[PDB]
């Protein structure tokens, strides 16, 4: 649940690089799967079951 | 108050629809009419305040 | 205080074909390697953007606002200081004010204290040294302040062989006032029509503050005398179009192309 966003999935450490106006991440479907933790500064990438 | 309020001001002599979220203090005298006029009240003369 | 110019030689305006700048993220999001489409406000390719150059002659006149503004500059001397903007007419109405010369970048929104002129004296007969601070004489009421870090502007360059290319963009939509900005560090090809290339505009700003805008003029430094330079810089205006925009791997604008411009587009 971030900051409304409420999914469900796997959680890894994604290793490309945003911006600092960036906050989330898109694909084709236009759904978000690469997300930024608000506390700690790194990039997580979301994964369906 | 007990005897009136009269401290609060506004306007209702505006001649065309504002667009959203604009601002306006000037003190632009009212007109009614072609005829120029300005200060005292009267024909096309009337305050806004 | 403020001293007025007088003895106006106005150059003509000249006329440049904008290749290819302009383009901005449009949102604050990441894509990859994707294509896309967007409808937004954008400066098409091959327009007439003006052109002004300046050489004891200073030309700035002020000029009408439609539909943000597409400002460049090519430049090393740091003589730009801000940008007036809005329906002044001696600060009695509302406007805003830009100064980010050297300490800070500071925006003011006022029924502003103002002056005659945009620069104080100018300038005494060799060195640009800056003298009587206040460029604002005397206001009725404030609305809103705004003070931030300083951008990158170096102080003081040669004449010839600029680097200093900075490409802003100014937006307005329904109070949102946006500004993007992009500076790029060396060009080594002498101040002429030609640069052309890729570029993106990162986004820099936004005031949220609603107020109404028809013109804008720009800002630039009680003796007469000075050893004249170079100074280029262009303006251009805005309409709504769409753009098909191709990403990158790493995330960045790489190409976009219009769609009304050209049976090929
Ligand atoms: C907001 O700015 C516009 C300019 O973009 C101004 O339009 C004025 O509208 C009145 C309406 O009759 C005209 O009499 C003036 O001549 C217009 N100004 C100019 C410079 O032409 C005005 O300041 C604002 N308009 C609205 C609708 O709020
Ligand atoms: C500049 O011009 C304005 C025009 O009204 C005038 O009031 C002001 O005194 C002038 N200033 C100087 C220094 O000439
Ligand atoms: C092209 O430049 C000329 C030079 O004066 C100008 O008159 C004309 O309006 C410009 N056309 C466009 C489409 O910008
Ligand atoms: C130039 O003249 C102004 C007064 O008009 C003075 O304040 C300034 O110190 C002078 N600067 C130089 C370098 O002579």
């Amino acid at each position: 649940n971030f900051n409304g966003l409420k999914g469900t999935g796997v959680l890894t450490e994604s290793n490309k690089k945003f911006l600092p106006f960036q906050q989330f991440g898109r694909d084709i479907a236009d759904t978000t799967d690469a997300v930024r933790d608000p506390q700690t500064l790194e990039i997580l990438d979301i994964t369906p079951c | 108050k007990v005897s009136g309020n009269y401290n609060y001001l506004y306007r209702l002599f505006r001649k065309s629809n504002l667009k959203p979220f604009e601002r306006d203090i000037s003190t632009e005298i009212y007109q009614a009419g072609n005829k120029p006029c300005n200060g005292v009240a009267g024909f096309n003369c009337y305050f806004p305040l | 205080q403020c001293v007025n110019l007088t003895t106006r030689t106005q150059l003509p305006p000249a006329y440049t074909n904008s290749f290819t700048r302009g383009v901005y993220y449009p949102d604050k999001v990441f894509r990859s390697s994707v294509l896309h489409s967007t409808q937004d406000l954008f400066l098409p390719f091959f327009s007439n953007v003006t052109w002004f150059h300046v050489i004891k002659r200073f030309d700035n006149p002020v000029l009408p606002f439609n539909d943000g503004v597409y400002f460049a500059s090519i430049e090393k001397s740091n003589i730009i200081r801000g940008w007036i903007f809005g329906t002044t007419l001696d600060s009695k109405t509302q406007s805003l004010l830009i100064v980010n010369n050297a300490t800070n970048v500071v925006i003011k929104v006022c029924e502003f204290q103002f002056c005659n002129d945009p620069f104080l004296d100018h300038k005494n007969n060799k060195s640009w040294m800056e003298s009587e601070f206040r460029v604002y004489s005397s206001a009725n009421n404030c609305t809103f302040e705004y003070v931030s870090q300083p951008f990158l502007m170096d102080l003081e360059g040669k004449q010839g062989n600029f680097k200093n290319l900075r490409e802003f963009v100014f937006k307005n939509i329904d109070g949102y006032f946006k500004i993007y900005s992009k500076h790029t560090p060396i060009i080594v090809r002498e101040p002429e029509d030609l640069p052309q290339g890729f570029s993106a505009l990162e986004p820099l700003v936004d005031l949220p503050i609603g107020i109404n805008i028809t013109r804008f003029q720009t800002l630039l430094a009680s003796s007469s005398g000075w050893t004249a330079g170079a100074a280029a810089y262009y303006v251009g205006y805005l309409q709504p179009r769409t753009f098909l925009l191709k990403y990158n791997e790493n995330g960045t604008i790489t190409d976009a192309v219009d769609c009304a411009l050209d049976p090929l587009s």
